[PDB]
């Protein structure tokens, strides 16, 4: 998260890391059993880490479980990022105030909404710095004109741009497959963008309200 | 020869770590890969690196 705050420790409950010897991208909890996150950071043997706020000392809130399985969507398309969304099971169930689950949204957001994205992802726009703890930015949903002017071509039905066309606030390395909430429900999951905080560059985001019902039914199936 | 690219993180906010050749070193290196649109000159591990790029 570039141009972000400290979000204060288990402040943002539902927020896990992807570890695979280290923190490779985020995902937000939406079941006791169940996380979800970007198809992209698919990747054997992960370990889920919940509870966490410092991703680099033991503090004693967190639980690490494995993934038993982890389901890309079946339309994921590498080349293009359609469809860049992943559901992870643990092997167990999460222990549920410092770790909750965030709910599914009931419909999709308007240009103009305000968000909390978080993640511990580099926090330099020109640069690298990874932080210890975690890191929150409010940033606006834009409207799918603005979006598709930032990137000719390239945004699909299944993603939205959210941020500042004057750049300095963006999400970044790091942070992919971590959680785009607003009013309480979870309308989308990092993924991508052109560097990190540029100039009429803002982030690209999966549109959860899309895949609600998949979600669902996928996550009953398993 | 691909092995003379530079390594390529990509749109992605994913951060992977792999390998890549190189060249002025003369060895393989890490670098933090964004998870999407990987060129050639990236991979999972240094043995894999060596064995296709070394030398090159
Ligand atoms: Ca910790």
């Amino acid at each position: 998260i570039v141009g972000g705050y400290t979000c204060g420790a288990n402040t943002v409950p539902y927020q896990v890391s992807l570890n695979s010897g280290y923190h490779f991208c985020g995902g937000s909890l939406i079941n006791s059993q169940w996380v979800v996150s970007a198809a992209h950071c698919y990747k054997s043997g992960i370990q889920v880490r919940l509870g966490e706020d410092n991703i680099n000392v033991v503090e004693g809130n967190e639980q690490f479980i494995s993934a038993s399985k982890s389901i890309v969507h079946p339309s994921y398309n590498s080349n293009t990022l359609n469809n860049d969304i992943m559901l992870i099971k643990l092997k167990s169930a999460a222990s549920l105030s410092r770790v909750a689950s965030i709910s599914l949204p009931t419909s999709c957001a308007s240009a103009g909404t305000q968000c909390l994205i978080s993640g511990w992802g580099n926090t330099k726009s020109s640069g690298t710095s990874y932080p210890d703890v975690l890191k929150c930015l409010k940033a606006p949903i834009l409207s799918d004109s603005s979006c598709k002017s930032a990137y000719p071509g390239q945004i699909t039905s299944n993603m939205f741009c959210a941020g500042y066309l004057e750049g300095g606030k963006d999400s970044c390395q790091g942070d992919s497959g971590g959680p785009v909430v607003c009013s309480g429900k979870l309308q989308g999951i990092v993924s991508w963008g052109s560097g990190c905080a540029q100039k009429n560059k803002p982030g690209v985001y999966t549109k959860v309200c899309n895949y609600v019902s998949w979600i669902k039914q996928t996550i009953a199936s398993n | 020869d691909f092995c003379l690219e530079p390594p390529y993180t990509g749109p992605c906010d994913a951060r992977i770590i792999r390998y890549f050749y190189n060249a002025k070193a003369g060895l393989c290196q890490t670098f933090v890969y964004g998870g999407c649109r990987a060129k050639r000159n990236n991979f999972k591990s240094a043995e894999d690196c060596l064995r296709t790029c070394g030398g090159a």
